[PDB]
C-alpha cells in the first residue's frame, strides 16, 4: 500500500546501502553473502568470466583493510549499480531441497 | 609517616625497580615497533595487478 | 607554648567566607535547636559540611607550614 | 621434507600444526587476544608456585604465614602481588577474547563456541577459591554467603550446604579443601586449553570482514609470531606498573583484618568483576527467582549462535545492530557501578531498571534487527 | 671515503653469526655495570637527606 | 600480451641511496644492511638484562 | 591436505613486492597517516559514543537524586516537627 511513499523508502535504501562500507570499498550484495551450503553448489554452476570477476576485488578488497585505506571516494560503488547475479542460481538450489523434503515428507 | 612505612619496608627500596623500569621499557618498544614493522614493510607494500588473458 | 601551626592556620581558613557562612548556619540549625532541641533536632550534619570546605582551605596550606 | 628436522622425531611434525599454519591477511590487534591469553597463564604458574611454598593454610595459622612471606621471605613481597596482579589483568585480557569474538560475531563456529564456554566458567570459580586463601575479612563473609546462598534448592539444599561445608561453619574442612582446589585445579583446564585450539585447525582462522580470505593466507612463523612479540610484552608494561607504583588500586578489597567470624565488616561486595553478576542478584525479591537468574545470566552466551539470523557474518558490514553492540556494552559497564554500591532506592531502582533491560538488549532486539536490513537490503 | 662504522662493524661482526651475537652477549655486561650504578643517583639525586645514606651521616661512626 | 606488464614504483617508502637505478646496488649495500642489523643485535641485548 | 596446496583454486592474480632493505620503515609515516586518524574515527564515533554520555549523565544524575534523598533530613521535613 505504497506509491509515492515507495519512492520515499528507496532513498534510506540508498542512504543505508551507502551507510555500509562495502559500497565504499568495492564490493556488491552478493559477495557479503554468509557462508552457505548451497552457496558452494551455487559457485559451483557460476562461469569462469562471472567467477573470476568475482574474486579478484576480494584480493584486492581485504588488502586495504590491513592497511585501512578506503578507496577515493569517487571509484566507490554506487548505488544504482547492482548486480544480484548470484541470487538467481542460488534460487534453484533453494527449491530442489524443497521438493526432496516435500517427497521426503511422505 | 611512621606507619605508612610500616605496612611497606621495601617502600623506599621497591621504589627503585620503578624508574629502573621505565628507562628499560622506553628501550625496547620502539625497538620491537621498528622491527615488527621492518616485516610488515613487505605486506603493506603489496601490488595488485589482475591482467586476465580475458 | 609553641603555639602550633596548626590551629595558628585554622583561623585564616574559617575567616573564609562559606566558612563563616554555614557557621551561621550552625547558628541557625542551633538557634532553631536552641528550645527545640527538645526535638530530636540536632547540628551535626551542617557542622560537617562547615569542617568539609574549612580544611580544604588548610589543606594547601599548614602541612607546608610545618617541619 | 627431505632431511626436515620437522619429521626426523616424529614428534615435531606434530610441530607443524604452528610454523605452516595458515593465516589470513587483514588481522586486528584485536586477535593477538587468543595468543595473548595463554601468556598470563604460565606467569602465574610460578607464581603461586614458589608463592605456595612459604604459605600453609591452617585455619588457625595460615593468615600469619602471609604477613611472613611479603615480609621476612626473599623478595616475597613482589610475588606475591605479581600472583595477584596478574588476576585481573587476565580477566580483562578474558573478556576482550570474547570480545572480538561478538564484534566479528566469529561464533559460527559451532562446538568451538561451546568449549569457549566451560574452559572460561572454570576459569572465574578458580580464583572464587583462591581469593577465599588471604583469609581476610571479606574472603571470610565473601565465602559465607555465597554458599548460604545455594542453599534454597527446595528438597535437597540443606546438606549440600554442610557438605561442602563439612561442618556447620566455615571452617577449617571448608579453607584446606579448597587450597587443593584453587590449587589443583587450573592445570586441567590448561589440558583443556589446548583442544579447545584444536578445533579451530580444523578450520583455519576467521577475519575481520566475515569474508572467507581463502584467496590469501600467511605463513605464521615469521609474521604474527612478531605482532605477538610486540602484543605480548605490552601486557608486561600495566601489569608491572600497577604493581609497583600504586599497588593497592585494585587493590580495593581492604581486608588484612583476621577474619573474625563473629563480626562483620560494614560492606561487603565481592571482588570488582563479580560485582554486576552480584548486582543482579540483589534484583530479583525472591531469593530463588535470583538464583535462576544469576547463574543462567551468563548461560545466556551459550543461547547465542542460536540467534544469529542474517545473511551476512561481520557487524562492522551491519551498523544497526552495532548500536545494540555498543548498547548494551555500557549497559554491562552500567550494572557495575550500580552494583558498585549499597542497597539505597535511587539506585535500587536504578538497577531495577536495567535488569529487564538486559535481557531484551541480547534476547530480542539482536535477533530483531537483522530481519529487516535483509528485506531492506532486498534480500 | 671510508666505510661508516657499520658497514665495517657488518663485515666485522653481524655477518659472522657469532661475532654478531658475540659482542652482544659482551655489551650487557659493562652496560648493567654502567647502567646500574648511572641510574641509581637520578632516583638518589632526587633522594636527599630521607634516607639514612643522607642521615644516618648524623650519627653514624658514632 | 605478457609483455605489456612494468613493475610499478613503491619508491616513496624507499631511502634515496638506492633511489638511482645508475648506482650498483652493491655499493650503499656495505653500510646498508648492519644498521637493519644493527637494530636487530641492539634491540636483543636489553632483554638479557 | 597439505595445508597451502590443496586450499583453492585461482587464476590470473599477479604481484608486486620489494626486499625489505629496498625501502623505510617509515616512509612519510607522520606526514601519511595522521590524515587517516580522522576517518576512522570519525567512521565509528558516529554510532558508538552517545549511549555513553547518557550513562555519564544517569552517574551524576542518580548520584545528585540519590544525594539529597539523604543528605540533608531537614529538607523535606525542617528540624521543626
Ligand atoms: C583463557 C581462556 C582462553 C584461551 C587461553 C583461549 C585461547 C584461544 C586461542 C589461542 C585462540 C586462537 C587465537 C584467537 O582466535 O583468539 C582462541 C580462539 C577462540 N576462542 Fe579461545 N581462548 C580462551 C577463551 C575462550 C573463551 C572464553 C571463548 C568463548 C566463550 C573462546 C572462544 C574462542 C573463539 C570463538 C575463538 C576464535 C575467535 C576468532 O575466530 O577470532 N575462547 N582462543
Ligand atoms: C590464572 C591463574 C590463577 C588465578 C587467577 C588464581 C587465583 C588466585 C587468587 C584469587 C589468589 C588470591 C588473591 C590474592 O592473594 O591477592 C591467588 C593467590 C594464590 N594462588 Fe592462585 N590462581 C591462579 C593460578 C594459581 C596457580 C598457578 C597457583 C600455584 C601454583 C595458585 C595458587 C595460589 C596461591 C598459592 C596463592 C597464595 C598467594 C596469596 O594468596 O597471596 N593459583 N591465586
Ligand atoms: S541475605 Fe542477609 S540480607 Fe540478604
Amino acid at each position: 500500500a505504497v506509491s509515492a511513499s515507495s519512492r520515499w523508502l528507496e532513498g534510506i535504501r540508498k542512504w543505508y546501502y551507502n551507510a555500509a562500507g562495502f559500497n565504499k570499498l568495492g564490493l556488491m550484495r552478493d559477495d557479503t553473502i554468509h557462508e552457505n551450503d548451497d552457496v558452494k553448489e551455487a559457485i559451483r554452476r557460476l562461469p569462469e568470466n562471472l567467477y573470476n570477476d568475482r574474486v579478484f576485488r576480494i584480493k584486492r578488497a581485504l588488502d586495504l583493510s590491513m592497511r585501512q585505506q578506503i578507496l577515493p571516494k569517487e571509484q566507490w560503488t554506487k548505488y544504482e549499480e547492482d548486480k544480484s547475479y548470484l541470487e538467481p542460481y542460488l534460487k534453484e538450489v533453494i527449491r530442489e531441497r524443497k521438493e526432496r523434503e516435500e517427497w521426503a515428507k511422505k | 609517616t611512621f606507619l605508612r612505612w610500616a605496612a611497606e619496608p621495601e617502600h623506599d627500596h621497591r621504589k627503585r625497580m620503578g624508574l629502573k623500569m621505565l628507562l628499560m621499557m622506553g628501550l625496547l618498544l620502539p625497538l620491537v615497533y621498528a622491527m615488527k614493522r621492518h616485516k610488515w614493510s613487505v605486506l603493506k607494500s603489496r601490488k595488485l595487478a589482475y591482467r586476465p588473458p580475458k | 607554648e609553641l603555639v602550633d601551626p596548626l590551629t595558628t592556620v585554622r583561623e585564616q581558613c574559617e575567616q573564609l567566607e562559606k566558612c563563616v557562612k554555614a557557621r551561621e548556619r550552625l547558628e541557625l540549625c542551633d538557634e532553631r535547636v536552641s528550645s527545640r532541641s527538645q526535638t530530636e533536632e540536632d547540628c551535626t550534619e551542617e557542622l560537617l559540611d562547615f569542617l568539609h570546605a574549612r580544611d580544604h582551605c588548610v589543606a594547601h596550606k599548614l602541612f607546608n607550614s610545618l617541619k | 621434507m627431505t632431511n626436515i628436522r620437522k619429521s626426523h622425531p616424529l614428534m615435531k611434525i606434530v610441530n607443524n600444526a604452528f610454523i605452516d599454519l595458515p593465516a589470513p591477511s587483514n588481522i586486528s590487534s584485536w586477535w593477538n587476544f587468543g595468543s595473548l591469553l595463554g601468556i598470563c597463564l604460565i606467569l602465574q604458574i610460578l607464581t603461586g608456585l614458589f608463592l605456595a611454598m612459604h604459605y600453609t593454610s591452617d585455619t588457625t595459622t595460615a593468615f600469619s604465614s602471609v604477613t611472613h612471606i611479603c615480609r621476612d621471605v626473599n623478595y616475597g613481597w613482589i610475588i606475591r602481588y605479581m600472583h595477584a596482579n596478574g588476576a585481573s589483568m587476565f580477566f580483562i585480557c578474558l573478556y576482550m577474547h570474547v570480545g572480538r569474538g561478538l564484534y566479528y560475531g566469529s561464533y559460527t563456529f559451532l562446538e568451538t563456541w561451546n568449549i569457549g564456554v566451560i574452559l572460561l566458567l572454570t576459569v572465574m570459580a578458580t580464583a572464587f577459591m583462591g581469593y577465599v586463601l588471604p583469609w581476610g575479612q571479606m574472603s571470610f563473609w565473601g565465602a559465607t554467603v555465597i554458599t548460604n546462598l545455594l542453599s534454597a534448592i527446595p528438597y535437597i539444599g540443606t546438606n549440600l550446604v554442610e557438605w561442602i561445608w563439612g561442618g556447620f561453619s566455615v571452617d577449617k574442612a571448608t579453607l584446606t579443601r579448597f587450597f587443593a582446589f584453587h590449587f589443583i585445579l587450573p592445570f586441567i583446564i590448561m589440558a583443556i586449553a589446548m583442544v579447545h585450539l584444536l578445533f579451530l585447525h580444523e578450520t583455519g582462522s576467521n577475519n575481520p570482514t566475515g569474508i572467507s580470505s581463502d584467496v590469501d593466507k600467511i605463513p605464521f612463523h615469521p609474521y604474527y609470531t612478531i605482532k605477538d612479540i610486540l602484543g605480548a610484552l605490552l601486557l608486561i608494561l600495566a601489569l608491572m606498573l600497577l604493581v609497583l607504583f600504586a599497588p593497592d588500586l585494585l587493590g580495593d578489597p581492604d581486608n588484612y583484618t583476621p577474619a573474625n567470624p563473629l563480626n562483620t565488616p560494614p560492606h561487603i561486595k565481592p571482588e570488582w568483576y563479580f560485582l554486576f553478576a552480584y548486582a543482579i542478584l540483589r534484583s530479583i525479591p525472591n531469593k530463588l527467582g535470583g538464583v535462576l537468574a544469576l547463574a543462567f545470566s551468563i548461560l545466556i552466551l551459550a543461547l547465542i549462535p542460536l540467534l544469529h539470523t542474517s545473511k551476512q557474518r561481520s557487524m562492522m558490514f551491519r551498523p544497526l545492530s552495532q548500536c545494540l553492540f555498543w548498547a548494551l556494552v555500557a549497559d554491562l559497564l552500567t550494572l557495575t557501578w550500580i552494583g558498585g554500591q549499597p542497597v539505597e532506592h535511587p539506585y535500587i531502582t536504578i538497577g531495577q531498571l536495567a535488569s529487564v533491560l538486559y535481557f531484551l538488549l541480547i534476547l530480542v532486539l539482536m535477533p530483531t534487527a537483522g530481519t529487516i536490513e535483509n528485506k531492506l537490503l532486498k534480500w | 671515503v671510508a666505510p661508516t662504522l657499520t658497514a665495517r662493524l657488518y663485515s666485522l661482526l653481524f655477518r659472522r653469526t657469532s661475532t654478531f651475537a658475540l659482542t652482544i652477549v659482551v655489551g650487557a655486561l659493562f652496560f648493567e655495570r654502567a647502567f646500574d650504578q648511572g641510574a641509581d643517583a637520578i632516583y638518589e639525586h632526587i633522594n636527599e637527606g630521607k634516607l639514612w645514606k643522607h642521615i644516618k651521616h648524623k650519627y653514624e661512626n658514632k | 600480451s605478457h609483455t605489456d606488464i612494468k613493475v610499478p614504483d613503491f619508491s616513496d617508502y624507499r631511502r634515496p641511496e638506492v633511489l638511482d637505478s645508475t648506482k650498483s646496488s652493491k655499493e650503499s649495500s656495505e653500510a646498508r644492511k648492519g644498521f637493519s642489523y644493527l637494530v636487530t643485535a641492539t634491540t636483543t641485548v636489553g632483554v638479557a638484562y | 591436505g597439505r595445508q597451502f596446496g590443496h586450499l583453492t583454486r585461482v587464476r590470473h592474480v599477479i604481484t608486486y613486492s620489494l626486499s625489505p632493505f629496498e625501502q623505510r620503515a617509515f616512509p612519510h609515516y607522520f606526514s601519511k597517516g595522521i590524515p587517516n586518524v580522522l576517518r576512522r574515527t570519525r567512521a565509528c564515533i558516529l554510532r558508538v559514543a552517545p549511549p555513553f554520555v547518557a550513562f555519564y549523565l544517569v552517574y551524576t544524575w542518580g548520584t545528585q537524586e540519590f544525594e539529597k534523598s539523604k543528605r540533608k533530613n531537614p529538607a523535606a521535613y525542617e528540624n521543626d516537627r
